[PDB]
RNA sequence: AGCCAGGAUGUUGGCUUAGAAGCAGCCAUCAUUUAAAGAAAGCGUAAUAGCUCACUGGUCGAGUCGGCCUGCGCGGAAGA
């Protein structure tokens, strides 16, 4: 569970999630699995993908997490009244916007990597899609 | 394999072959097997030695378009589990009844040996030449 | 015991950033004080030495070969380790000392046991047994 | 070797490119040197189909429009956020 | 034999089958592979 | 002229089929005659040089009437002759050890000629070579 | 796509293992006869043997195969 490390505060607004991704390109690895969803990404959901994405392929080949959470989840405890102050910071998460890429694959075979990705997408909750590191 | 390019190619081997080859032979395994073939095209091997080079692909449009340049004769092997075969090392070679004693003698069958033309021979070991 | 040309008996220190065997022979050092620093035969530290000083060395065998340390590496953890305890048992030499390193910069599970070796033919069984079990994707001698 | 078809564009602008690249083709543009700048409306998948070969990155470009064989060398794409389609296309005029 | 909303071919020999379109899997090798539904 | 019943080709002592995996059950599962086959094979490759495990092929006949047949110790164990190396490697081509000389090999390919594939000793010498690749060796000349 | 045959030899390759011979592990990933046969893709034996495959030839003889992009559906889908 990738967590940030001490933030300017505790809590954050709901927010909303009208956008589109910043990081669309594949950045290192000629691999990459693009989020085509829009959803919150938990870090039990990325780390877990990780851990499923690398036992896949090995200790052999690199492998990147263009996602991290930032986004603490307050929630109230179960059964107290609305209101009361806002509720405790239950976890962590990232927000996806379409065409996120998430995770990215190098020195390994394309064909592992689809598998691997596979299984990652698996995991996941929001929908997803293989891609490949593009030339300009 | 590829296409075209070594289909013809290796017709040009065919052409090659018969451009001073005798009377060819045919040739077609029934049942034979790889075990057997250690010493069999091995055994060709002693005969002129790089000569036999069974080139199974008797398909009419593929070997056969190939056929028509030398030894039309071998035409009429077209149909079914059959090949080719040759004598460019051998101006009136006796290579031709080797085929028949092996063709009753542990080899199942060849095509049963019956060839072309060059010394007049079809279906005919080539008895009547100095050894 | 170790034969430093032509002679035993001579007071040596086995060096402490390499693990001499009886095998490729040693190289020997002549340290100020504690004798002789047998640092085995080809090594890069041993390098330096040379680089300094050649003059203070001459060669070493074995003349008639025990303790040393070696680097297991595990898959992460969740328990097939304890695996490795069991294998403890096996183990004909006494464990000397644990000394794991899952830390560097990934789930990387390695272990630098140290332990000992009776004769050359029995680390290659060592070997063996270590390579047998799958959560060890690696096993060899720490230098 | 990378040729190709392509028409002058008569309406710039985010509707009508929408409306453009809805209907499979998409706009790009081509300019560089004392030249004018020039708006250039294409086909999608040509060009969708040409990009898959690195040399569409890197060969210069012969980019036809009214009989006009203007060599372009290949300069930005805007990819698709993740429908593997263009939406735009930066030809440096050469 | 199993009743999946996701069937998929388990071996060589698994064979998908739409059945009165109830999807299934028969497989002439290992009866287990036998599946239905999805 | 029997050809199918147990005719398995097995590697065995040129003269010394009294171990268990070489005589034992391995062809015991297929019921062969450790008997006779020693008296004849010791009785004629008493002359043939013992000690190495040449290859050969037990042929059964209908009433049992057996035939031997060895081809020619490995080229794996002519390797280890010539050569003079005792041992090949752990490492094939990862770590090549036995030091080797090409007209050995090839007059040993002559002896595998006199029993291979095709007419061509260079050919069945490339083989020999290929021998080399299979067990990891330094080639010299 | 079916149907015929064959699918090896060197040599059971080496380290290794009682045995690893195609098939415990690791390396090698060559040669040969080749139409084709990988020191082997699945199965199989204590290892073998053996079953099969890739591959190649025969016949038949017209398209067939694998992905992508989208429209519309199917399953997923049980309550008093």
């Amino acid at each position: 569970m990738l967590q940030p490390k001490r933030t300017k505060f505790r809590k954050m607004h709901k927010g909303r999630n009208r956008g589109l991704a910043q990081g669309t390109d594949v950045s290192f690895g000629s691999f990459g699995l693009k989020a085509v969803g829009r959803g919150r990404l938990t870090a039990r959901q990325i780390e877990a993908a990780r851990r499923a994405m690398t036992r896949a392929v090995k200790r052999q080949g690199k492998i990147w997490i263009r996602v991290f959470p930032d986004k603490p989840i307050t929630e109230k405890p179960l059964a107290v009244r609305m209101g009361k102050g806002k509720g405790n910071v239950e976890y962590w998460v990232a927000l996806i916007q379409p065409g996120k890429v998430l995770y990215e694959m190098d020195g390994v075979p394309e064909e592992l990597a689809r598998e691997a990705f596979k299984l990652a997408a698996a995991k996941l909750p929001i929908k997803t899609t293989f891609v490949t590191k593009t030339v300009m | 394999m590829a296409l075209n390019l070594q289909d013809k190619q290796a017709i040009v081997a065919e052409v090659s072959e018969v451009a001073k080859g005798a009377l060819s032979a045919v040739v077609a395994d029934s049942r034979g097997v790889t075990v057997d073939k250690m010493t069999e095209l091995r055994k060709a091997g002693r005969e002129a030695g790089v000569y036999m080079r069974v080139v199974r692909n008797t398909l009419l449009r593929r070997a056969v378009e190939g056929t028509p340049f030398e030894c039309l004769k071998d035409a009429f092997v077209g149909p079914t589990l059959i090949a080719y075969s040759m004598e460019h090392p051998g101006a009136a070679a006796r290579l031709f009844k080797e085929f028949a004693k092996a063709n009753a003698k542990f080899e199942v069958k060849a095509a049963a040996f019956e060839g072309e033309l060059i010394p007049a021979s079809q279906i005919d070991r080539l008895a009547t030449l100095p050894t | 015991r170790v034969v430093v040309e032509g002679v035993g008996n001579l007071m040596h220190h086995i060096a402490r950033c390499c693990q001499p065997i009886p095998g490729d022979e040693i190289v020997g050092f002549i340290t100020q004080g504690r004798g002789i620093s047998v640092h085995r035969a080809d090594c890069e530290q041993l390098a330096e030495l040379r680089s300094h000083a050649p003059e203070r060395i001459v060669d070493a065998v074995w003349g008639e070969g025990y303790s040393l340390v070696v680097r297991v590496v595990a898959n992460d953890r969740s328990g097939l380790l304890r695996d490795i305890t069991t294998i403890l048992a096996n183990e004909k030499v006494n464990v000397l000392g644990v000394a794991s390193r899952s830390d560097t910069k990934q789930q990387l599970a390695t272990i630098d046991m140290t332990i000992e070796i009776y004769n050359l033919q029995v680390l290659g069984r060592v070997l063996g047994k270590l390579n047998q079990v799958p959560d060890v994707i690696d096993a060899r001698r720490l230098h | 070797m990378f040729t190709i078809n392509a028409e002058v564009r008569k309406e710039q602008g985010k509707g009508a490119s929408r409306r453009l690249r809805a209907a499979n083709k998409f706009p790009a543009i081509i300019y560089g040197g004392k030249e004018a700048p020039l708006a250039i409306e294409l086909d999608h998948d040509k060009v969708m189909n040409m990009q898959a070969k690195a040399e569409f990155y890197s060969e210069v470009l012969t980019i036809v429009v009214d009989g006009k064989e203007i060599k372009v060398k290949a300069q930005d794409v805007q990819r698709h956020p993740y429908k593997p389609k263009l939406q735009h296309i930066d030809f440096v005029r050469a | 034999m199993k009743v999946r909303a996701s069937v998929k071919k388990l071996c060589r020999n698994c064979k998908i089958v739409k059945r009165d379109g109830v999807i299934r899997v028969i497989c002439s090798a290992e009866p287990k592979h036998k599946q239905r539904q999805g | 002229a029997k050809k199918v019943q147990a005719y398995v080709k097995l590697q065995v002592a040129a003269g010394m089929a009294n171990p268990s995996p070489p005589v034992g059950p391995a062809l015991g599962q297929q019921g062969v005659n450790i008997m006779e086959f020693c008296k004849a094979f010791n009785a004629k490759t008493d002359s043939i040089e013992k000690g190495l495990p040449i290859p050969v092929v037990i042929t059964v006949y209908a009433d049992r009437s057996f035939t031997f047949v060895t081809k020619t110790p490995p080229a794996a164990v002519l390797l280890k002759k010539a050569a003079g190396i005792k041992s090949g490697s752990g490492k094939p081509n990862k770590d090549k050890v036995g030091k080797i000389s090409r007209a050995q090999l090839q007059e040993i390919a002559q002896t595998k000629a006199a029993d291979m594939t095709g007419a061509d000793i260079e050919a069945m010498t490339r083989s020999i070579e290929g021998t080399a690749r299979s067990m990891g060796l330094v080639v010299e000349d």
